[PDB]
């Protein structure tokens, strides 16, 4: 559990800042799309639940 | 003389698989109209069953470096390793792309590879990488070389998946070697070439070779 | 390798209207190295 | 020496000297060795 | 256990003063996906829960 929690924490901190996403930067959007593909939203809610 | 792949040339993306100790060569194909997803057409048995190569041909429209691609996205070249290429389907005039959907159940991180109507966005660009230490980045891509295609948008390889009972192509994190076998580079005016669709006229543009019309008694044979 | 780096540097500033001071300084040192390489290649083949 | 690219072919059988395309899951073992085999087709980088 | 210790080092390399360093974040994500085994037996893609 500690490994995956550390892994999810690392990927979360690699997410682009909001001001880059709002600016529409292509590199920022691509990175967030990759992170979303790796960790589905339902799995996040399941672990929290 | 060593052949080099250039833009506006028609190529086929060909990979190899092992089926019951037999080396089977497959070409990436897509219908375009009615089905965007790409499949694999076997070609090793062309002696007994001719492959459907009319939907396997792709034209190398553009070849740009990563910086040039980024600049053009914000706003006959020879192919070099590390450049990003744009593949247009010869039949449907669509562009090979890394789709955001995924119909595979074995690989949760894979994406479907299909055809996109327009060339906009970064989902239809693929970077060529050398498969072995023989070639290095910046070198010319030669005919018969093994290539590694990585989607610019998704950072995933053009992967051949054998997890299921069938052979399917998707965009995964596992690499797969591909060969861009050329079909035609430059054709002179007139001068019939293979793979063309044409009519065979008998006399002075009056009679042509054909079969019977639809719903005919001879079964159009 | 030097030529490819210079080409990439041009594309970085291709969209921008004016090249700023730091970019010009990096361009200048790249051109200085390129001059030496061209001079070295010239010295190899002259004589001829 | 060091310039000519040579393809090794078995005279009697016509097979070409090439590598065995090592199976995955063996890279973790640190085995960079590729077993040399004689194959009818081979690869493009079989030159020595 | 060993993987977690390396994960927290990358956590400090990409996240400074409450903001994500995009230069380091992009490199780490690209490095991680090029070696998918860094994600553990889960998130393996094929055959991975």
């Amino acid at each position: 559990m500690s490994f995956y929690a550390a892994l999810i924490d690392l990927l979360g901190r690699c997410a682009p800042e909001m001001h880059l996403i709002q600016a529409g930067k292509g590199e920022a959007l691509r990175i967030r799309a990759i992170l979303r593909s790796l960790v589905p939203l339902d799995d996040l809610v399941g672990i929290i639940s | 003389e060593v052949q080099f792949l250039r833009t506006d040339d028609e190529v086929v993306l060909q990979c190899s698989a092992t089926v019951l100790k037999e080396q089977l060569k497959l070409c990436l194909a897509a219908e375009g109209f009615g089905n965007r997803l790409c499949f694999l057409e076997p070609t090793s048995n062309a002696q007994n069953v001719p492959p459907d190569l009319a939907i396997c041909c792709f034209t190398l429209e553009q070849s740009l470096s990563v910086r040039a691609l980024q600049e053009m996205l914000a706003n006959h070249r020879t192919l070099l390793y590390g450049h990003a290429i744009l593949l247009r389907h010869a039949h449907s005039r669509m562009y090979l792309s890394c789709l955001t959907t995924s119909r595979s159940m074995t690989d949760k991180l894979a994406f479907d590879v299909g055809l996109q109507e327009d060339a906009t966005g970064e989902a239809c660009w693929w970077t060529m990488h050398p498969a072995s230490k023989q070639r290095s980045e910046g070198e010319k891509v030669r005919v018969g070389d093994d290539l590694i295609l990585v989607s610019v948008s998704s950072e995933r390889y053009l992967h051949l998946s054998t997890a299921s009972g069938e052979l399917q192509v998707d965009a995964s994190f596992m690499q797969t070697l591909w060969n861009m076998n050329p079909i035609c580079s430059c054709c002179e005016e007139g001068y019939v070439t293979g793979g063309h669709v044409l009519r065979l006229f008998h006399g002075h543009m009056d009679e042509c070779l054909t079969i019977s019309a639809a719903d005919s008694d001879d079964q159009r044979r | 390798r030097l030529q490819e780096s210079i080409s990439d540097f041009y594309w970085y500033y291709s969209g921008k209207d004016v090249i700023e001071e730091q970019g010009k300084r990096n361009f200048s040192k790249a051109m200085s190295v390129a001059k030496q390489v061209f001079n070295s290649l010239t010295e190899y083949i002259q004589g001829p | 020496y060091g310039e000519s690219l040579c393809f090794v072919q078995h005279v009697a059988s016509g097979l070409w000297l090439t590598y065995a395309a090592p199976d995955p899951k063996a890279l973790r073992l640190g085995v960079l060795k590729k077993k040399a085999i004689l194959h009818q087709e081979g690869h493009m980088d079989d030159a020595l | 256990c060993g993987g977690e210790r390396y994960l927290d080092f990358l956590r400090f390399a990409v996240f400074v003063n409450g903001e994500s360093v995009e230069e380091n974040a992009n490199v780490v994500v690209r490095l991680l996906i090029r070696k998918p085994e860094c994600f553990g037996p889960a998130l393996r893609g094929e055959g991975g829960s």
